């Protein structure tokens, strides 16, 4: 309170020290933008005095980034029983997403110069192997969640967005001639880990939020426990936005192959899993709409709780509709016979009421929006 | 005899003797100190440092004699190093204040291009020194107990000649290579290089080179790059990759010594910065107390700043890095201008801030790892891993800096010795990780977590503590301990014991430990199946401790672990404890010892200064039910007694030997089954009074809170605790002549089992009525009050019973009085 | 016991007292003549003082019968130097040890 | 004898792995039909599944094993419309039933009966026991419905080579009991004849199943064999082969000479005892070397291997094993003591200066990356001293 | 290492001490084998002993 009136002047120098070097890294250190990873890319791209070695030789040696590729491919490929954490292939791995950038009125060129650009970013890695080695970390991540899985899948992601074919081709390339069903295994081991919205965890981060502050913020822990509720919504955004990429431009084969993978001794369907994931995700959204129906106002926090489950409920419908448009026949059988249907039984229900809902007051316009 | 120089053609006592070096360097491994001192009587210092200068040794003898000199006198040395290596404790000294990111020169005294020359100059981190004794085998041996004696210490070698050594041979070495003959040192230029850079980067990390030292070992490696303001350098030599793999560990050193001057340069402009900071609040709330009001609301909201936490004052203060008016940051600009043009510096200093000679560390190390990749496919991928490293270091420099300032901290100069004590024992701890466990490591461990609890830096800086990462070093050796030989019953219960006594402590001297040993509940309840026979401290224990009296943590709770101790309290109430049925007990088929440690960690979740979470005990009231053994056999549904029967069972047990133990004893037959049924019992229906609701909740009549009264309701009659509470208890007497014969209270009935009957009757059931009220009183309180008033005499009063019905009445039934 | 035989005579009057800090240099052999210790070899002279108990009895006897700047050969028994226990990995059990000792200063 | 529903680990052993067998010969690789008759072969044991009039559902020898107690079928649905008789077909047939997907109840043609589970027995699940008794009964539950699923080649042939290997295994423990104890003097061996070509082709071919793969391959390929290698001897330690080999080695290790070994079993099986034995130790390392659980089981029986150590018909080869297990189990390294590492330097003083020795010496020095006082102390006090 | 020095008698043939390695630990001198005889001082060397 007031009477108190603790000041930083009163505290000894070496906390104070302590205070500042937190309080400096947070806000001056942390906020920089330094962009090092094109430079990066494009310096260990470069092979050197090639021809005054007279690389004559039919097969070229790898220059440096094939050469880092081909280490972290041997690194998944090495029989283990887990995937122990690294930090040089995390930082790698982010470094060589964030060298495939992604970039009012553009011209029809301008976007077909950006799309280009794009495409020659992406063969950068490629073209040395990204695409086997993000193969080959996914599987060995054995259906365990975490840092390095969730890096693979941004790398992933980033060689794969606009849908890149040569990309597409090389995957599917590569699991139908290892003929390994750990690939597919470890994503629905990572599909079933994928989490929803939790009622109770909901009501214990309100009752948490409600405790007050009693002592000063240094020795209270001010309550930032990082969300419990959909904490993981990045990691399954990033998942169903892979399996989208690699289905994206109605790539039949790669369509089919999620259905049923014929060379191996074992099949998983990766459309059923979405389904159930969707149908996990809808009774969710449910229980969260029956949770709030008699409340008159939903407040900020089970806003932000919706949203977050929206763009989840989003980015899975995108991925289904990306897996049976072209249309892939035998997807759309298999999603006929699927539990599809009730999910999307409970979602009208929970659309019908949430827009009546939303509609009585304009606080909730931008939920209405996004509903 | 023969020259040993004859191996070079004797080819099979070569590889014997290369083997025999092997196990030698095998024997001394991973700090035995006494065997290295054992070798120093078979191998002495005159014969390594004359192989180490034979120039005719064959090259597997060469290696195996340098790398038999590192092992007996420098690899514990440089291990212990290497782990205080990665933190920065930096005191608060003169030459703290002194260090500066650039060094003073002509161009400018901070900002010039020119770093000054890496790991060359002033570091005040803090380090333990290095600790030798000499070889001797003359001396009266110690003849005191074996496994207590103090550990012994590397044996010494001369370290300046041994470094002087070291540096000549390199640079012979060198000038050899850059000759390029055809009888190389050891028989090839791998055999030649690799181990004097073995020995030199050892020498480097151990840090005994001095700055003229570390000068003539850069430029060795660089003549152009290290000119201090031959020609060929080993960076630019051709080389094996082994060599490559050498020459990138002192890369690796160097950069590192470059992080560290960042790091100790950031924390002395630290200290003079907010020295700055600090003054300038002072005359700010000098002028605003002397102000004659304005405007109250101005005052307010001036003051508003200073009635703030501190560290949110510090980042207010610090807010101005895209501009701010002088309400929002009231720093002065001459204050704001220092820090920027630090910031300034800092990102030149790192190379963020913006010739193919490379003329810096970091664009010749970024230039070589290139380079060497560019020449050649490599084929070791512990080169390729380095190179890469190195490479990301070079890149992300300020990446570096943040990932390494979490491990940075600065302390006052009086603070300083007691912080290198502490050093110590932490090294000492952190070397018994790599050893399975014996008698010596035990007593190790258990000096040195004493060592450390009453060290006064243990208290005061608890986020250095948690920064240096002890309480998960001691974690990991307690459950290496416990793991080791899970079925069998664990060895070394004392070192557990003081496992806890360190972390079930180190819980309770902050909030934030707390929170740092909560993030590990699921390991401590993962290990936490196995203990009791313990008779201690568990890592059950830690456990309680992470989530007690703390709200945050109680509700941040997970259903998983909440389901994991009920499947272990369901395990103890279907099977007995093998450790009693060997010792001897009789069976009577479950655990009472064990379900009442889990019952105990449950109270704790479920119930935080003094009322209950009603998100934990709901949870856990419902996995109760869906598994009735945890209740005990004697609320089985089918088969049960009930509540009274078991207590009373309960006592004719105890007072029945041959069924209340073995009839065969330290601590008085240690387990007494009567005593034990009782507790678990008594446990439980605590518990359950502790998950009971809220009077608030009843009254606004919340279903959910009606629904589990009700459930606790059934489960528990009424009619049974009333008994509980109207069985009598045996009181002290006076018999014979002066034979005071006092029941034993680890062995009987006594009033503590009261007490939770008498908590669950007030929460569960309530008294809302006067003739229940009268009844109670008349059958159960008022007779424990009147044999606890007459043990009031001189002789009793003190008895242990006497104390335990003070105890029961003041706690549980007086004030349950005062509420009726 | 310790038996004590000249092998370069000394002064023959300056005696190590209780209490003096004797400066020697040594190499010790086992009886079969394996050498286990030197001073020589680290090139640095041993220092111990007089009474204290910081050397085997045999020395502290032998030592004590020398006089300054005199080496000499000390034949010492088990119980004298290490006993049954002998030191392990250095000294086998029950051995006899010969020291060839030189008392080059007294301090 | 008995069949369960079990899960855990054993969906990856051998003794989960089952062979279909069509009533008939020519075509009996065609696919698979509703309601088609068919016995169900136990693959590791040889043993065919059956309702024994007694026992229940069992599973019986081919000798019992004939049609009307071990004929199933597999069946879409529990209907009683089984009427409805169908010929067979010259030709691989029409596809019906598929892996994964079909969902197939398992009937007893000759009693109707279909398989399903027992009733949970109490007490077991008190335990902790989680497989349950199957049993063919009347009715059954509705959750009767099995999956097939396909196992790797690797898989198939690993079985079927457990199941002969022990055949012929136990055969040879068979003959060397038949004279254990009974002189021959002068007259015939006095016993049963002994499998000794077979089991010396036996042993040769096994070693060269579990060769480790070879140095200079590329990693993917390495890592692929090592892991189809592991897996191949968790297979065959699963099926207890090890206990077989050991029990062959104790048979043969009675004896301490050819000659002695002769005294028994006759001057031409002697001609072949050095060499079978140098063959069961080689198959002991192959089978254990690189594999951490196969290693940590001599942690219990460490002095049956280090006893042998001076045994001077295959000195190497247990040298060799008791390398392997010191290499990969650091179980054994915490209960190694001080007769074992007399023994062990013993070896060093009776058959000379030897590396490999040595690094067994430390092997037992440190494991992993983690040293063990005890030994180092032992090494240093037993061998160093003496000089 | 103690400085050597030995006087006395030795046979013509078979008294061959070659620099180096040798009988015992090396060093061989007068009185190092069967084939010469002697004197340092305090001892008489013969067959090496």
């Amino acid at each position: 309170a007031c009477f108190r009136m603790t000041p930083l002047y009163n505290l000894p120098t070496h906390r104070a020290c302590n205070m500042f070097l937190e309080s400096y890294k947070a806000s001056w250190i942390l906020t920089e933008d330094h962009s090092f990873e094109d430079r990066m890319i494009d310096d260990l791209s470069k092979a050197g005095e090639q021809e005054e070695e007279e690389e004559e030789v039919e097969e070229k040696k790898p220059d440096p980034l094939h050469q880092l590729v081909l280490h972290f491919s041997r690194t998944a490929l090495t029989e283990k029983s887990k995937l122990d954490e690294d930090y040089l292939y995390m930082a790698y791995a982010d470094i060589m997403a964030k060298s495939c950038h992604l970039e009012v009125e553009v011209s029809f060129e301008e976007k077909e110069m950006e799309k280009q650009r794009l495409l020659y970013q992406q063969s950068r890695l490629h073209n040395r192997g990204a695409a086997e080695m993000v193969l080959q970390m996914i599987s060995a991540c054995k259906g365990e969640t975490g840092a390095m899985v969730s890096s693979t899948l941004k790398l992933g992601i980033s060689i794969l967005n606009g849908g890149n074919a040569e990309v597409q081709q090389k995957m599917l390339d590569y699991l139908k001639d290892k003929k390994e069903v750990g690939f597919f295994q470890s994503i629905q081991a990572l599909m079933q880990t994928c989490s929803v919205l939790d009622l109770n965890a909901f009501e214990r981060q309100n009752k948490a939020e409600g405790l007050g502050m009693v002592n000063e913020d240094g020795t209270v822990i001010n309550r930032q426990n990082g969300e419990k509720v959909m904490a993981d919504d990045e990691f399954t955004q990033d998942l169903f936005r892979f399996l989208q990429l690699l289905c994206e431009g109605h790539n039949n084969d790669f369509q089919n192959y999620l259905r049923t993978q014929t060379g191996n001794t074992t099949t998983i369907n990766i459309i059923i899993c979405t389904v159930d994931y969707l149908l996990r995700l809808q009774e969710s959204i449910s229980d969260f709409y029956w949770y709030y129906s008699g409340k008159d106002v939903i407040e900020e926090q089970g806003k932000r709780n919706f949203s977050k489950a929206m763009s989840v409920a989003k980015q899975v419908f995108n991925s289904l509709t990306e897996y049976i448009q072209g249309p892939c026949t035998g997807n759309q059988q298999s999603l006929a016979h699927s539990r599809l249907w009730d999910a999307v039984v409970g979602f009208l229900h929970v659309f019908a009421h949430m827009m009546m809902k939303l509609a009585q007051d304009s606080s909730q316009i931008e939920l209405l929006k996004e509903l | 005899c023969m020259d040993i120089l004859e191996l070079s053609e004797r080819l099979d006592l070569q590889r014997f003797h290369s083997h025999t070096l092997s196990l030698y360097r095998s024997v001394c491994a991973l700090g035995n100190n006494r065997v290295a001192h054992a070798l120093c009587s078979h191998v002495d210092q005159a014969q390594l440092l004359h192989a180490l200068e034979d120039a005719r040794l064959p090259g597997p003898l060469r290696a195996g004699y340098y790398d038999l000199l590192i092992s007996i006198h420098l690899e514990s040395a440089c291990r212990s190093r290497r782990s205080m290596l990665s933190e920065y404790i930096v005191p608060l000294t003169p030459e703290t204040r002194a260090i500066t990111l650039f060094p003073p020169g002509r161009s400018a005294e901070d900002g010039p291009r020119r770093h000054g020359l890496p790991g060359v100059g002033v570091t005040t981190s803090l380090r333990p020194p290095h600790h030798f004794s000499p070889p001797c085998f003359v001396v009266a041996l110690p003849a005191a107990g074996a496994t207590e004696a103090p550990a012994r210490l590397s044996p010494a070698i001369p370290l300046e000649a041994l470094r002087d050594k070291a540096l000549r041979m390199l640079g012979e070495a060198v000038r050899d290579g850059g000759q390029h003959a055809r009888d190389p040192v050891g028989g090839s230029v791998e055999f030649q290089f690799v181990p004097v850079l073995k020995l030199v980067s050892t020498l480097l990390v151990m840090g005994v080179f001095s700055d003229e030292d570390v000068k003539q070992i850069l430029k060795m490696i660089e003549p152009e790059v290290f000119r201090e303001e031959l020609e060929e350098g080993l960076l630019q030599m051709k080389l094996p990759e082994s060599v490559k793999l050498q020459m990138c560990h002192l890369l690796e050193y160097f950069c590192d010594q470059e992080l560290q001057h960042r790091v100790e340069s950031l924390a002395a402009f630290a200290e003079c910065y907010v020295d700055k900071m600090q003054g300038n609040q002072r005359g700010r709330y000098g002028l605003l107390m002397k102000a004659f009001t304005m405007s109250a609301a101005e005052t307010a909201r001036r003051t508003r700043e200073f009635r703030s936490p501190p560290q949110e004052q510090i980042n207010m203060l610090l807010h101005f890095k895209n501009g701010a008016d002088e309400e929002e940051c009231p720093l002065p600009e001459e204050i704001r201008q220092e820090l920027v043009n630090f910031h300034q510096d800092l990102l030149a200093h790192c190379g963020i801030q913006l010739e193919h000679k490379p003329q810096s560390l970091q664009e010749l190390v970024s230039h070589t790892v290139v380079r060497w990749a560019q020449e050649d496919f490599v084929q070791s991928p512990e080169l390729v891993r380095a190179m890469f490293s190195l490479l990301h270091r070079q890149y992300d420099g300020l990446g570096e800096l943040l990932r390494a300032l979490p491990r940075a901290y600065t302390i006052s100069v009086s603070s300083v010795e007691d912080t290198m004590s502490l050093l110590e024992c932490l090294g000492q701890i952190r070397s018994l990780l790599i050893v399975q466990m014996g008698p010596q490591e035990e007593n190790l461990m258990i000096q040195s977590i004493g060592n450390i609890m009453n060290n006064k830096v243990f208290y005061q800086h608890p986020n250095l503590m948690r920064a240096l990462g002890m309480h998960e070093t001691v974690m990991e050796v307690m459950v290496n301990v416990l793991g080791g030989g899970e079925s069998k019953e664990i060895r070394f219960p004392k070192m557990v014991t003081s496992c806890c006594r360190f972390l079930c402590y180190f819980c309770r001297i902050s909030r934030q430990n707390q929170r740092s040993m909560f993030d590990h509940l699921s390991y401590l309840l993962e290990n936490s199946g196995i203990g009791l026979g313990m008779q201690g401290s568990t890592p059950l224990d830690v456990a309680a401790a992470s989530v007690i009296d703390n709200n945050e943590l109680a509700l941040a709770l997970q259903e998983q672990d909440l389901e994991k101790v009920v499947s272990y309290l369901a395990g103890c109430g279907l099977q007995s404890c093998p450790m009693l049925l060997a010792k001897g007990y009789p069976d009577i088929g479950w655990n009472p010892c064990g379900g009442e440690r889990y019952l105990d960690f449950l109270r704790f979740a479920v119930f935080v200064n003094g009322e209950s979470v009603e998100e934990n005990a709901n949870v856990v009231v419902r996995l109760l039910i869906r598994k009735p053994e945890c209740f005990g056999p004697a609320l089985r549904g089918e088969g049960g007694s009930g509540l009274l029967a078991a207590i009373e069972e309960a006592i004719r047990i105890s007072e029945d030997p041959a069924r209340d133990g073995p009839g065969v004893p330290p601590e008085e037959n240690r387990v007494h089954l009567g005593h034990a049924i009782m507790s678990f019992y008594a446990a439980l229906i605590d518990l359950l009074g502790r998950c009971a609701p809220e009077t608030h909740l009843i009254q606004a009549g919340k279903g959910e809170a009606l629904r589990i009264r009700a459930i606790l309701r059934s489960l528990v009659p009424l009619d049974d605790l009333v008994g509980i509470i109207s069985l009598p208890l045996q009181i002290p007497t006076l018999g014979k002549d002066g034979a005071l014969v006092q029941p034993k209270m680890s062995a009987s009935f006594v009033p503590d089992h009261k007490a939770s009957m008498v908590l669950f009757l007030d929460r569960v059931y309530g008294i809302e009525n006067q003739d229940f009220l009268l009844h109670v009183l008349d059958v159960g309180f008022l007779p424990d009050m009147r044999a606890a008033a007459s043990l009031d005499t001189a002789t009793f009063s003190t008895t242990e019973m006497a104390l335990a019905l003070n105890r029961y009445l003041c706690l549980a039934v007086l004030p349950l009085i005062t509420k009726c | 016991g310790v038996q004590v035989e000249t092998i370069s005579p000394g002064d023959g009057r300056t005696f190590p007292k209780r209490g003096q800090t004797c400066v020697v240099h040594y190499t010790g052999m086992l009886e079969d003549g394996k050498k286990f210790d030197s001073s020589r070899d680290r090139n640095k002279p041993f220092k111990f003082t007089l009474g204290k108990q910081e050397v085997i009895r045999g020395w502290e006897e032998g030592v004590a019968q020398m006089s300054v700047g005199q080496r000499a050969k000390l034949i010492i028994s088990s119980d004298y130097a290490y006993g049954a226990t002998g030191h392990p990995g250095i000294i086998p059990p029950h051995a006899t040890l010969v020291f060839d000792v030189e008392l080059l200063k007294l301090e | 004898r008995l069949v369960y529903y079990e899960g855990g680990p054993v969906c990856t052993h051998a003794r989960s792995l089952w062979r279909l067998e069509p009533l008939r010969i020519s075509w009996s690789g065609s696919h698979l039909r509703w309601g088609q008759p068919l016995r169900i072969r136990h693959v590791t044991t040889g043993r065919y599944l059956g309702l024994t009039e007694d026992q229940g559902l069992v599973v019986v020898d081919a000798s019992k094993a004939h049609t009307k107690a071990t004929s199933f079928c597999f069946r879409i649905s529990k209907e009683k419309l089984d009427v409805a008789p169908k010929r067979d077909v010259e030709g691989m047939g029409p596809p019906e039933i598929k892996y994964g997907e079909s969902l197939c109840f398992v009937q007893h043609v000759a009693s109707g009966l279909w398989l399903t589970y027992a009733a949970p027995d109490p007490k077991a699940l008190r335990l902790g026991v989680l497989k349950k008794k199957a049993m063919l009964h009347q009715e059954g539950h509705m959750d009767d419905a099995l999956s097939l699923t396909r196992c790797q080649q690797e898989e198939s042939q690993a079985a079927r080579m457990i199941y002969s290997t022990a055949g012929l295994y136990n055969q040879f423990i068979k003959g060397l009991d038949s004279f254990s104890g009974k002189p021959r003097g002068s007259g015939p061996p006095a016993g049963s004849a002994l499998p000794i070509e077979g089991v010396i082709l036996s042993l040769q071919d096994l070693i060269g199943y579990f060769e480790p793969p070879s140095e200079e391959l590329q990693h993917e390929e390495k890592q692929t064999k090592l892991r189809s290698l592991r897996n191949r001897q968790s297979l065959f330690q699963e099926e207890g082969m090890l206990s077989l080999v050991l029990n062959c080695i104790d048979r043969l290790n009675v004896y301490t000479t050819a000659a002695h070994f002769a005294e028994f079993a006759g001057e031409e099986a002697a001609e072949s005892w050095k060499e079978i034995v140098n063959l069961l130790y080689e198959l002991l390392a192959s089978l254990i070397r690189g594999n951490r659980t196969n290693c940590a089981l001599f942690s219990t029986n460490l002095d049956w291997l280090v006893s042998k150590l001076d045994r001077l018909e295959a000195s190497s080869g247990i040298l060799e094993v008791l390398y392997c297990v010191l290499i990969e189990s650091p179980e054994v390294l915490n209960i190694i003591q001080e007769n074992h590492i007399k023994s062990i330097i013993s070896l060093l003083d009776k058959h000379g200066r030897n590396h490999k020795v040595l690094d067994v010496l430390c092997s037992l020095c440190v494991c992993n990356g983690v040293a063990v006082r005890s030994n180092q102390d032992l090494i240093t006090e037993n061998l160093l001293p003496g000089r | 290492q103690a400085t050597h020095l030995r006087v006395g008698w030795a046979l013509s043939e078979g008294y061959s001490p070659y620099p180096g390695g040798g009988e015992g630990w090396g060093g061989n001198g007068v009185g190092d084998d069967l084939y010469s005889y002697g004197f340092d001082g305090l001892h008489l060397w013969t067959g090496h002993v």
